[PDB]
């Protein structure tokens, strides 16, 4: 990812199709605004 | 002949937050705890930590983050030029 | 179910409680350490 | 309060017990009527 601004980072060399990453995209191209979240410890998936 | 009874002096020295006390200004080789001076506040990386209940509630409560209060403790032993700093430790003779 | 939380300058645990009821009888299901790293897309991209 | 060693020993040892010795500490600040109570904290000037 290349910093273009203090908050803005330009993701480059995007890789798609891993575990069907491309599968969602082929029907619908990514929208102008979306929430992009890095994988992290804070992310919580358990308890369901 | 006029005499001063020997004081406890350096033994059992503890760092003191208050700045009213004058600095030691040692003229020989003494070990001084000193008084904390200009601590740079504290670094509160994680104020509190939590315990996971696993399946019953949440297994994500536990935190591995570093403890708080990392700071620059600029303890000043004494005023004036000094040399021969060695053998220093909070709880013991020295740290590696 | 992943729930990363973007805390707004908040120091402390984030409690995520899930309650099926609309009114809000939530039962704790998750806890988040701090604001997670999150990003907002400013661009629309065709599938790579 | 204790924690489990899982498979190697017992996996049921975990406990979430809170600290004990909760008491009605009543601290007399002195005899006679007193007013203007303010700025009270155990470890600092005040709590939220």
């Amino acid at each position: 990812a290349t910093l273009t601004a203090d908050r803005t980072w330009r993701l480059e060399g995007l890789l798609r199709g891993q575990r069907g990453t491309d599968g969602i995209v082929g029907p619908a191209p990514l929208p102008a605004g979306a929430a992009v979240v890095a994988i992290d410890t804070a992310l919580v998936a358990a308890g369901l | 002949t006029i005499k001063q009874t020997g004081p406890r002096l350096d033994s059992l020295e503890v760092m003191v937050s208050q700045e009213g006390t004058p600095l030691a200004d040692i003229s020989g080789r003494v070990a001084v705890a000193g008084t904390v001076i200009w601590a740079t506040k504290l670094e509160e990386i994680a104020r509190t930590t939590s315990t996971r209940v696993g399946s019953g509630k949440s297994s994500q409560k536990v935190k591995s983050t570093n403890f708080d209060y990392a700071a620059s403790f600029a303890v000043s032993l004494g005023e004036g030029p000094l040399n021969g700093i060695g053998r220093i430790f909070l709880d013991g003779q020295v740290r590696d | 179910g992943f729930i990363a939380a973007h805390a707004e300058p908040w120091p402390g645990a984030m409690l995520h409680s899930r309650g099926s009821t609309p009114e809000g009888s939530f039962t704790l299901a998750a806890e988040a350490d701090a604001r997670a790293t999150i990003g907002r897309t400013t661009a629309a991209l065709p599938p790579a």
